[PDB]
C-alpha cells in the first residue's frame, strides 16, 4: 500500500519499489530534570519594599 | 625550492625527407598497453523524510 | 564578493552557507581542469615535435597555406592566421589591473564589472603559440612520414608515394596517380587556395 | 538586526540560487564540449594520423588525408577527399562463359 | 574483432586485446605491433623495362647500393623483381622518376 500511495495509483506494475525505511516507534517517555527542591525567590523579586 | 618554468611540449625531432628515399622497418616488437575505463558508479536512493 | 559585496554583516551571516560556496567552486574547478585536458587530448597526441624540412619538392604539391608562415610574429599558417582573426574573444590578455578599472570608469567595461563582483576568467595552460607548435609538428609528420609517425617511428616516404598508397586505400590502382600526378597536384593546390577564400 | 537579518537572508538565498544556476549550466555545457573534444581527438587520430574508411566521417567522398589547423577554442580540419566525376553508361555481366 | 582505427585500441598496429575486470570498470590489455629497427633505402615509383612501365603489385621498389628489389611496405623482405610481383600499365615516358 505504501508503494501504491507513493505512485498515486491503485495498480502497481511488476518490479521493485522502494518503500521508506524500517522504523520503530517509541513506547514511553523519559523526563529528566535536576532534583531542585527550592522555589525561586518570586517574593523577593516581585514583592520588594 | 619552488621553481617556475616554461613547459616542454615534446622532444625535438625531424624526418629525413627526400624525393627518392624511404625507410622500411627491418624488425618489430610486440607491445601491450593498458587502458582503463569506468563502467559504473554507486547506486543510491534517498529517504527525504 | 558576488553575494555580500564586502558588507561585513552579510559576510558573517554567510558563514552558515560556507559549505555551499565550497561545493560551487569544486564544480567549477572540475570544469576548468577538463578544459586543459580536452586541449591536450586533441593536440598533444604526438610528443615528438617534428620539424618541417627546408622545402623540397613534394611532387608539385603546395602546402604553404597550411604550414607556418616564418615571417609572422606568431608562427601560424596563412589559414590559421585567418581563423584567428575571425573568432572574436571577450578580452585580449589575462591581466587587468585595479588601476586600469579605477581609472577608466567611463568605459563601463564589462570585464571590470565582472571582476568587481567576483567573477574570474582564468588563462588556459596551452597558449596559442604552443598549439601552433603542435599543429605544425603534426603537419610535418603527415607530409614527410605519412601515417607512420603516428604508429611508431617516423619513416620517410616521398610525398607522391604516400599519395600512391592513399589511392590504393580508397580503391584505385596506383598507376592512376603517377600518370595523372601533375593534374592531381594542381587540383589539390587549387582546393586549398579556395578554402582560404 | 531582528528585521535586517531577514532582509539580508532573502538576498543571500537569492544570490546563492543564481550562482547554483550558473554552475549547473556550466557543467551541462562542459559535458557537451567534452563530447566535441572527444570527437575532435578521434578525428585527429583517424583522419590525420591515418586513413579512415568510415563513410562521411572525414568529409564527403573517399578519404585520402587531412590536415589540422588551430583556431581559438577549437580545431579546424581540412579534409582531402577523392570524388568521382565524369562518368559513362556501360553494359555489364556477372561472368563470362568461355569454353 | 580487429580494429583498423588508428589509436583506437592502443598505439601501433592492432593485433588483439584481452579484457580484465576491475571494480566499477574494465581494463583492456591491447596487443599491438610496433615497427622497430629500420633502414634507409633508395626508391622509385616504377621500373622501366622494355619501354613498358612496371609498378609493384604489393609493395615498393627498393634499392640497396647496387640492386633493386621489391618489398612489402611494413617489413623489409626483398624479393627479386619479376613479372609476378608487378603489373604493367602505361610506358616509360609518363611516370616521373621511373628507373
Ligand atoms: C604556393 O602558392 C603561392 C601562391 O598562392 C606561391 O606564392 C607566390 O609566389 C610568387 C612568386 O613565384 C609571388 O609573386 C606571389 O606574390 C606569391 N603569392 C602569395 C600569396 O604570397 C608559393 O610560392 C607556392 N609555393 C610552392 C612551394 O609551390
Ligand atoms: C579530367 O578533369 C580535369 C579537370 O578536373 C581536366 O583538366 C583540365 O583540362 C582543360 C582542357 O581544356 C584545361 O584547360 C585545364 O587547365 C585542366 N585542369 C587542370 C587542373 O589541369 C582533364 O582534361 C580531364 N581528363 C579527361 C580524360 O577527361
Ligand atoms: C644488394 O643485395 C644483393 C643480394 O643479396 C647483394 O649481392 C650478393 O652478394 C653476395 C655476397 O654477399 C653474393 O654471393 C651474391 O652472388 C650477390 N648477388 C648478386 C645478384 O650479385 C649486393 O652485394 C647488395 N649490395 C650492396 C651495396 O650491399
Ligand atoms: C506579597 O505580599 C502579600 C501581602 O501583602 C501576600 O498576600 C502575597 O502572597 C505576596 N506575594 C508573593 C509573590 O509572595
Ligand atoms: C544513362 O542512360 C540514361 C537513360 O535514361 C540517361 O538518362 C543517363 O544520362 C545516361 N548516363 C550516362 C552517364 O551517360
Ligand atoms: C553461347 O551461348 C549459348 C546460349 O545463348 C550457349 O548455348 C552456347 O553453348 C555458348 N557457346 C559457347 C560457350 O561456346
Ligand atoms: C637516414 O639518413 C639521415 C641523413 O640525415 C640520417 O640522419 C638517418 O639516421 C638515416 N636513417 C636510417 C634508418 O639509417
Ligand atoms: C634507360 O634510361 C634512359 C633515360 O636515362 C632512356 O632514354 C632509355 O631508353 C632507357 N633504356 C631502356 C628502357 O632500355
Ligand atoms: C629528385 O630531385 C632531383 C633534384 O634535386 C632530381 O634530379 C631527381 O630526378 C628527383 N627524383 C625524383 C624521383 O623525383
Amino acid at each position: 500500500s505504501e508503494t501504491k500511495c507513493t505512485l498515486k495509483s491503485f495498480t502497481v506494475e511488476k518490479g521493485i519499489y522502494q518503500t521508506s525505511n524500517f522504523r520503530v516507534q517509541p513506547t514511553e517517555s523519559i523526563v529528566r530534570f535536576p532534583n531542585i527542591t527550592n522555589l525561586c525567590p518570586f517574593g523577593e523579586v516581585f514583592n520588594a519594599t | 625550492s619552488i621553481i617556475a618554468y616554461t613547459m616542454s611540449l615534446g622532444a625535438e625531432n625531424s624526418v629525413a625527407y627526400s624525393n627518392n628515399s624511404i625507410a622500411i622497418p627491418t624488425n618489430f616488437t610486440i607491445s601491450v598497453t593498458t587502458e582503463i575505463l569506468p563502467v559504473s558508479m554507486t547506486k543510491t536512493s534517498v529517504d527525504c523524510t | 564578493m558576488y553575494i555580500c559585496g564586502d558588507s561585513t554583516e552579510c559576510s558573517n551571516l554567510l558563514l552558515q552557507y560556507g559549505s555551499f560556496c565550497t561545493q560551487l567552486n569544486r564544480a567549477l574547478t572540475g570544469i576548468a581542469v577538463e578544459q586543459d585536458k580536452n586541449t591536450q587530448e586533441v593536440f598533444a597526441q604526438v610528443k615528438q615535435i617534428y620539424k618541417t624540412p627546408p622545402i623540397k619538392d613534394f611532387g608539385g604539391f603546395n602546402f604553404s597555406q597550411i604550414l607556418p608562415d616564418p615571417s609572422k610574429p606568431s608562427k601560424r599558417s596563412p589559414i590559421e592566421d585567418l581563423l584567428f582573426n575571425k573568432v572574436t574573444l571577450a578580452d585580449a590578455g589575462f591581466i587587468k589591473q585595479y588601476g586600469d578599472c579605477l581609472g577608466d570608469i567611463a568605459a563601463r567595461d564589462l570585464i571590470c564589472a565582472q571582476k568587481f563582483n567576483g567573477l574570474t576568467v582564468l588563462p588556459p595552460l596551452l597558449t596559442d603559440e604552443m598549439i601552433a607548435q603542435y599543429t605544425s609538428a603534426l603537419l610535418a609528420g603527415t607530409i614527410t612520414s605519412g601515417w607512420t609517425f603516428g604508429a611508431g617511428p617516423a619513416l620517410q616516404i616521398p610525398f607522391p608515394m604516400q599519395m600512391a598508397y592513399r589511392f590504393n586505400g580508397i580503391g584505385v590502382t596506383q598507376n592512376v596517380l603517377y600518370e595523372n600526378q601533375k593534374l592531381i597536384a594542381n587540383q589539390f593546390n587549387s582546393a586549398i587556395g579556395k578554402i582560404q577564400d | 538586526p531582528p528585521e535586517a537579518e531577514v532582509q539580508i537572508d532573502r538576498l543571500i538565498t537569492g544570490r546563492l540560487q543564481s550562482l547554483q544556476t550558473y554552475v549547473t549550466q556550466q557543467l551541462i555545457r562542459a559535458a557537451e564540449i567534452r563530447a566535441s573534444a572527444n570527437l575532435a581527438a578521434t578525428k585527429m587520430s583517424e583522419c590525420v594520423l591515418g586513413q579512415s574508411k568510415r563513410v562521411d566521417f572525414c568529409g564527403k567522398g573517399y578519404h585520402l588525408m587531412s590536415f589540422p589547423q588551430s583556431a581559438p577554442h577549437g580545431v579546424v580540419f581540412l579534409h582531402v577527399t577523392y570524388v568521382p566525376a565524369q562518368e559513362k553508361n556501360f553494359t555489364t555481366a556477372p561472368a563470362i562463359c568461355h569454353d | 574483432g580487429q580494429s583498423k582505427r588508428v589509436d583506437f585500441c592502443g598505439k601501433g598496429y592492432h593485433l588483439m586485446s584481452f579484457p580484465q575486470s576491475a571494480p566499477h570498470g574494465v581494463v583492456f590489455l591491447h596487443v599491438t605491433y610496433v615497427p622497430a629497427q629500420e633502414k634507409n633505402f633508395t626508391t622509385a615509383p616504377a621500373i622501366c623495362h622494355d619501354g613498358k612501365a612496371h609498378f609493384p603489385r604489393e609493395g615498393v621498389f627498393v634499392s640497396n647500393g647496387t640492386h633493386w628489389f621489391v618489398t612489402q611496405r611494413n617489413f623489409y623482405e626483398p624479393q627479386i623483381i619479376t613479372t609476378d610481383n608487378t603489373f604493367v600499365s602505361g610506358n616509360c615516358d609518363v611516370v616521373i622518376g621511373i628507373v
